[PDB]
This record gives structure tokens, C-alpha cells and sequence, in this order.
């Protein structure tokens, strides 16, 4: 649980920004009038390239039935298995 | 040296996994030679395929399955675009 709870305060530090609270205020004005004239970070979100996305999709649908065999095979291992057959 | 259908080849997919884990499987480790034809049709395709993605999936491992394809020279599509009189290099 406290693994689970590790997450969240890494996200609120990473979203606030690096001023101490005697000079948050320098970003403040910024980011105010920033919204007022006119998005995640890309470490934790981004749109990736649709031809390198399509390369990684393949990867891992490829691991993904070298995982099946083996969990098939260590699932055949069970001695009800044995058993019924 | 595998040899099969070119242009009129139709399988069910329990030969199919064969080429995918049998032939593969017994490439790689001996350092073998796979020899076929080279054409993009049918079986060749079929073994062209499934050693190019153990290429990709090796993680940067050493070493690749080669593979040298024969066909003849009469029955290629562009290859007025090959003849090169000097060395192509």
C-alpha cells in the first residue's frame, strides 16, 4: 500500500513548479497571464510517432504468445492434469 | 534449402506456426544458411517474414539468420533500374 501511495506525491511534485513559496509568485503571474493570452508533461503523456507505435505494437504482440506457450505448458503441470489425462 | 509454391499457395494455420517457431527454431541456433528463391510470393514471403521480425525481437542480440535467395534474372519487374555499368556500389 505504501508502494501504491508512492505515486501521487511524485506526480504533485513534478506538476508544482521549483520556486520555494516566497517566490512561487514569479510563475504565478506567469502561467496566469499565460492562461489569460492563451498541457501535460511529455514524461508522463505524449502522443508518439504512429510508425514507431506500430513497431512497438508488433514487439510486444510478439512476446505476447512467447508468454502463452510457457504459461500453457507450466499450466499443464498441475496434477488434476495429470490426473485426467 | 526450402522450396514451395509461389503465386497460387494457400495454407491453414496450423502450418503456419511451424515457419514461425519449427524452421526459425532450428535456424538459429546451428548458424545455419537459409537458401531459398527470392521472390515476394507465397512460401519466400512466408520465410522472409518470419525471420525478419526474430531480427527485431533479438533485443540487439549478435549475430542474424542469412539468408541468401536465387532467382532468375528474366522475370524481374525493374530491374532496368539495377543495371548500373560501373560499380554499384
Amino acid at each position: 500500500i505504501w508502494k501504491f501511495q508512492r505515486h501521487d506525491l511524485i506526480e504533485e511534485y513534478h506538476g508544482r513548479p521549483a520556486a520555494p513559496p516566497p517566490f512561487i509568485l514569479l510563475s504565478h503571474l506567469q502561467l496566469f497571464i499565460k492562461r489569460v493570452v492563451l498541457k501535460r508533461h511529455k514524461q508522463l503523456k505524449n502522443k508518439l510517432e504512429k510508425n514507431e507505435e506500430a513497431a512497438l505494437l508488433s514487439w510486444e504482440i510478439y512476446l505476447k504468445e512467447n508468454y502463452l506457450q510457457n504459461r500453457q505448458f507450466q499450466q499443464k503441470q498441475r496434477p488434476e492434469q495429470k490426473i485426467e489425462d | 534449402s526450402v522450396t514451395g509454391g509461389a503465386k497460387n499457395f494457400n495454407m491453414k494455420p496450423r502450418l503456419k506456426s511451424i515457419f514461425r517457431r519449427g524452421l526459425v527454431k532450428v535456424a538459429q541456433t546451428t548458424g545455419a544458411w537459409i537458401i531459398t528463391g527470392g521472390s515476394h510470393t507465397g512460401v519466400m514471403k512466408q520465410v522472409g517474414e518470419a525471420v525478419r521480425d526474430f531480427s527485431l525481437s533479438s533485443s540487439y542480440k549478435e549475430g542474424e539468420l542469412i539468408t541468401i535467395g536465387v532467382a532468375t534474372w528474366g522475370t524481374v519487374h525493374r530491374r532496368e533500374g539495377l543495371i548500373h555499368p560501373t560499380g554499384s556500389f
